[PDB]
């Protein structure tokens, strides 16, 4: 609705003009804020584009490695997918903070089962440890980019937040001020003429007392 | 017309008019009003339970302030006189329902309603606040309302009436049910303002499964029993077995829909407003044209059979839902 | 207690992040990694996907991105954050930066 | 100085004729013996209620916020009794003080002074509860002639600039210790960390001055550059380069 | 009672009290306040150091508004008399310390203390405007302190004293740590203050450690401190040595908590509120129970040694810290 | 100063000021706009073409306030009097151009430019809002533009004028291609308006190349056609025919960039303003530098011939990319 429905006074413009103020604060510091994220997810953006780019290579090497390791170990893709056990590479999620938003991010971390130990003994040997380096170069890659998503979704939430914040301040809640601001100052203005006017018959009236006396 | 005894007959022969338009001269306006009232008090005395409108008081108000403003008086709020809230509340205390004089025993009333017509539309305006400080029953319009042809226009938020802890004695012996629909009908708007601050800053995201019902179910309720086009042949006039039935409907819908929301939040078989919309399209509409049923083209035994059935029809579509 | 790494792609592909050291099997005897064969149909591929989207303790997500275009209803679901999905390369089908199922929130990505 | 006292509970007439014997002393010192005056009138908010006690005395109405109609042509004969006449080597200058009554800066007394005067200088709550002394918040005061006051010849060559550059970085300052609050220590860059160290030192070496201290205006320009240095010239952008290279160093 | 000489004596030996009830006469109500303050200056002449408390100003106000009134006079701002400003002036500066009249020497004094009360808390009601405009020191009032209950409701932040450039050599005669503890303790509320601005808008999450000390030190300040229950034996009354005492310690912990931050901030090592906190919250819990001392039966060495041994043990603590 | 018949003269030859400062009877300023008036309709009799600026009719607006006041007439909107919007609709209804009294046959007029200052820019208050019902023109100068070093500070999106049918006779008689340049004109920087909200929402390289051309040659035209450097010989005075042929030209490089990137959008020799800008450098700072062409040495045919001499490259460097 229009006003906010405090009945017109002083005290009540002196409030007003505190409100409005503090409103135009808060849009000045959730734009701020807005801001910040707004920074951080463009640049996450980017650095999510590079690093794509960059996976695109890493991942092409890492699959040339694998060639190279079939060429001197055969097929051990089998041996790899049946003696699976439990996994070396465990991953610690981490609370980051970009303003005052907490951005979930990921840690590498190792439980340091190598079920695979030994597997290219026989043959595989320095090639399939190279696979096994390759593919750790893969694992560190894709979980930074990982984080970056998971920061990326996370400061997307926070903008549309943030920017829906601001705007309901800046078209509902500041406007409803300023109009409730309009209303008083122009009800005091008639308190004012009103009490002009009963001065101003007063002043008659004693004047016309003067005329019945004298 | 209206049927006495099976013969019609217009309305003309129990109305009176006292009329003086705007621009007649201003001091009879206050006679005007005085007439009116001592005409319904003599046919109430006769044991006649009249109504008076007084079509707008703010304009006798503004008769006696420019008397005043002749006489040089001192004015009371922007510039009416200090005895403006000594008149209204004397025209407006000759209202109530009487054991009449004289030795024929008798029951008469005097209703009043008087049309308040505030400055600017604010009811700040004095004869707006004296006026509210004397009638037991407020029915507030809205300017926005009216813009949006939302006639009629009446604020169900701020008006109120202090009658109906009166009338209860009749309505739990004419329509039982009347009472609690009104309770819940009234929750149910009272709900749904407070979502619509919050809705209106945060977005429908926030809602949860039933307050989307509610806030669907206070749509339903305003645009379609609350609003009705005095000007056209189905809405004219709505008979109280109509506004009960159309009442009955639409909040035996509202408490289907929260049950079946209630039974399903904690499953897998989630039931949600948007499924409810797209199952029943069809209910809801019968819902929303429910107020075209015409009292006199059809019958009151065929508005209630409609609203049974589509009561039924509901209690269908719910267990099927379900 | 920590997350897991599940991978959707060829035989090679499982093989090399399964030598990187991603494999378990979980108390439920659960694989975290699928072997994508022409045999498996694209209802079983997208269910495996949502399986790992259920899968609470899953944590990184990897997919070819062919693969993943044919997942893409599924990898549209997932608006939510916590399980990162990472449309991979393959030496079948190279990768492109074009309509990644994230990518889809942007504008600037020209 | 030539000293005159209307005690609180001193008649208001005498208020009200205070301002004017200041002021037609202020004339002869000037206009006739030709020597620069400065006319300090102290809390003109204390004048306009003398001024409103002797209309109300007249039995005139009152006008807006209960003061007179005319304060607007009483408050401009009071002011407008200074400046530079051509032929008299003297001048007058003021330097009205206003207590404004609920902060309003729209209240008929600051309104009409603003009117009438040219400027205006806060003296701010905030600094003051800061314990910051003089409390003269620069960015919402202002001084309309200040362009005619500075200037080679007149204080010096740099005054504009650095008062300019001043101005900027105090505001940029303050843009970004509301900013740092949101976005934390961190996350700021090291330009605005030099604005932070700015906005500390403006308020604690140059705003901040002890009641007894006088800093000639050479003085302040110096204590200007020795902040301004915190930036490299690079940032000093409203200074022109011919003023940087001469003053920057050292 | 008092005790004086080691006696307890009635207050009433000592004390003159000017009763004037709202319902006597207008003219009364306006006399009162200069028969009080001519009591007053009687015993200032004699050469005591006189106190007077005016319990209504306002109400004084009201008595002029209505004398004029009825004298048909013209009001100014809100209808008060426009010499109100002088009314109010020649009360008030009746105030001051004197040398008397009289051959042997002597010097009494008159403190004034006016109550003002105007509508609804109104800081430009001309009453509260014309006082300020006169008194040297205003105790304004903090709404939202008084609804949390928070005594005394002092409004530190637009509450003012203008005798401090006085009293300053009083204090570097016999307090000579007061100043500087004072200045500390103001500019700590006013971080506060703008600190709380932003935590309310976004979050406390981006606050640094200095931050967080400046809140978590304000907070002690505002309860501990600020904070005075004048209904219990220990804090009736607040001796300066107790006072100074108090301030002194939380001051001192400011100063060592903002200390260890600083110098470990950019550093691995880095301390923090969050440690701090834990370390030493048996120092927190005696820098809050500080203000249970009673001198009444706690000695004022007592009280000083308790004080200062809280200090050494700060200092153990944050010593220990580093 | 002004050059007449090849001499400079002061131009208080022809100029009278009504000039008085603010402690001045009242009187004087409100009778300053009327006095100025008439003087300037006794020119205009005369037949000249009189032109009358007043320098605040907000101080003139109060000084018909104190005035008011001082008579106590009743205060209308927000204080000033109840005739305020009357005299001011006189006061400027007495402009105009007119066939003068008297035998010899003459035509004279008064422009009045009459200023207003409004309240920190709000333009609500009765004086700037009536001046602004009543005027017919415009021209809202700037602070913000003047910091940023664009002179005039016109701020060309406030800014209006009224006049534009009433003068499209006249351009259709002496400059014939105007008109269209002005829509376009007026049009191009209308559409930079929210072209800067669309670089803000994606950043400026996510504009197609069309519009990537409307901000190039909105910036040209800023700042090279509005920004104009008035103590500089060559252009503190800029005939019109040099006004409409640098705004045609600027005009004719807009709609041939326009016509390359819309004529090869259906090809894959798609141009770019890239390919435009390095392709066409020369005739961008050609068209920058028009501002050069000095009236006083560059005479009418030379200017027009070098602007027709540009229009010549521009065609031929279009033609050659295309």
């Amino acid at each position: 609705k229009d006003r906010i429905e405090i009945f017109p006074s002083r005290m009540a413009q002196t409030i007003m003009k505190a409100r409005l103020k503090g409103a135009q604060t808060g849009r000045n510091l959730l734009k701020k804020k807005s801001d910040a994220l707004t920074l951080r997810f463009r640049q996450i953006l980017k650095k999510i584009i590079e690093t794509k780019m960059l996976m695109g290579e890493v991942m092409r090497e890492a699959a040339f490695s694998l060639a190279e390791a079939k060429f001197t170990a055969g097929d051990f893709s089998t041996t790899v997918i049946q003696n699976v056990n439990k996994a070396q590479v465990k991953i610690r999620a981490k609370k980051d903070n970009v303003a005052g938003v907490t951005l979930p991010v990921f840690e590498h971390y190792h439980e340091g089962t190598d079920s695979y130990e030994l597997t290219g003994l026989a043959r595989g040997g320095e090639q399939l440890a190279k696979l096994k380096r390759n593919y750790a170069k893969a694992v560190e890659l894709l979980v930074e980019l990982a984080s970056l998503q998971t920061s990326f979704v996370t400061l997307d939430e926070a903008i549309k937040i943030t920017n829906r914040r601001v705007n309901a301040i800046e078209h509902v809640i500041i406007p409803r001020i300023e109009r409730t601001l309009a209303y008083i100052i122009t009800e005091l203005d008639e308190r004012e003429r009103e009490e002009f006017y009963r001065l101003k018959k007063i002043q008659e009236k004693k004047k016309i007392i003067k005329e019945k006396s004298e | 017309t209206m049927e006495v005894d099976g013969k019609v007959e217009s309305i003309m022969k129990r109305t009176a008019l006292v009329a003086n338009t705007s621009n007649m001269p201003v001091a009879a306006r206050e006679a005007s009003i005085y007439t009116g009232i001592t005409l319904s008090e003599y046919f109430r005395d006769m044991g006649y339970h009249v109504s008076m409108m007084a079509d707008s008081t703010s304009r006798w108000a503004e008769a006696l302030r420019e008397i005043s403003g002749r006489l040089a008086e001192m004015p009371a709020d922007s510039g009416y006189p200090a005895y403006l809230g000594a008149r209204l509340a004397s025209f407006y205390e000759r209202a109530g329902r009487v054991k009449c004089l004289g030795n024929p025993e008798r029951e008469g009333s005097v209703s009043i309603v008087g049309a308040v017509s505030p400055p600017g539309g604010d009811f700040s305006d004095p004869v707006t606040s004296a006026t509210l400080g004397i009638v037991q029953v407020f029915w507030g319009l809205d300017k926005k309302l009216a813009q949006r042809k939302h006639f009629p226009s009446v604020n169900w938020l701020i008006s109120y009436s202090k009658y109906m802890r009166a009338l209860d004695e009749y309505y739990d012996k004419h329509f039982t049910e009347f009472v609690p629909l009104r309770t819940k009908a009234k929750e149910i708007l009272q709900e749904e303002e407070d979502l619509a601050e919050i809705v209106q800053l945060v977005g429908k995201a926030s809602l949860a499964e039933t307050d989307k019902i509610t806030l669907e179910v206070a749509k339903l309720i305003k645009d379609d029993f609350l609003q009705q086009n005095g000007y056209t042949p189905y809405d004219r006039f709505c008979p109280f077995y109509k506004t009960v039935g159309m009442l009955s409907n639409m909040i035996s819908f509202y408490d289907m829909a929260r049950r079946a929301v209630e039974t399903t939040a904690q499953s897998d078989n989630k039931i949600t407003w948007s499924i409810i919309r797209e199952h029943m399209g069809e209910i809801l509409y019968k819902l929303s044209s429910m107020k075209f049923k015409d009292p006199v083209k059809d019958g009151e035994a065929k508005i209630k059979a409609d609203y049974a059935q589509l009561l039924e029809d509901m209690q269908n579509a719910f267990r099927s839902l379900e | 207690r920590g997350k897991l790494i599940a991978v959707i792609g060829d035989e090679d592909t499982v093989t090399g992040f399964l030598l990187g050291g991603i494999g378990e099997l979980n108390k439920n005897r659960h694989p975290n990694f699928l072997v994508v064969e022409k045999d498996t149909t694209i209802n079983e591929i997208e269910d495996t996907f949502r399986q790992f989207l259920n899968r609470d303790d899953i944590g990184i997500i990897l997919i070819n991105q062919y693969i993943a275009e044919m997942v893409r209803h599924a990898l549209d679901a997932h608006q939510r954050s916590i399980p990162a999905v990472l449309e991979i390369p393959s030496k079948e089908h190279p990768y492109d930066a074009a309509k990644d199922s994230i990518l889809r929130r942007a504008k600037g990505m020209f | 100085v030539c000293l005159f006292l209307n005690l609180a509970n001193d008649p208001t007439i005498e208020r009200i004729i205070t301002p004017r014997l200041a002021l037609t002393t202020a004339e002869f010192l000037a206009y006739q013996c030709e020597k620069h005056v400065l006319v300090i009138l102290t809390d003109m908010s204390s004048y306009a209620e003398a001024l409103r006690e002797v209309s109300a005395a007249r039995e005139e109405v009152p006008g807006r916020r209960g003061f007179p109609g005319y304060m607007y042509t009483d408050l401009a004969t009071i002011y407008e009794r200074a400046g530079r006449v051509e032929g008299r080597n003297g001048s007058i200058t003021q330097i009205p003080i206003l207590t404004m009554p609920n902060d309003d800066i729209t209240h008929p007394i600051p309104d009409l002074t603003g009117y009438i005067t040219e400027g205006q200088i806060y003296v701010d709550r905030q600094l003051h509860n800061r314990q910051i002394y003089p409390p003269i918040n620069v960015l919402p005061s202002l001084s309309r002639l200040m362009k005619s006051a500075i200037g080679e010849g007149m204080t010096r060559k740099d005054h504009a600039d650095v008062s300019n550059q001043l101005y900027a970085c105090y505001a940029i300052g303050k843009d970004v210790q509301a900013m740092k609050a949101v976005v934390g220590e961190e996350a700021l860059t090291s330009d605005d960390l030099l604005y932070l160290e700015f906005l500390q030192k403006f308020e604690k070496n140059f705003i901040t001055q002890g009641p007894y201290e006088n800093r000639t205006v050479y003085e302040t320009l110096d204590i200007g550059w020795q902040l301004l240095r915190i930036f490299p010239k690079e940032m000093l952008k409203r200074i022109p380069q011919s003023t940087l290279s001469e003053f920057y160093p050292r």
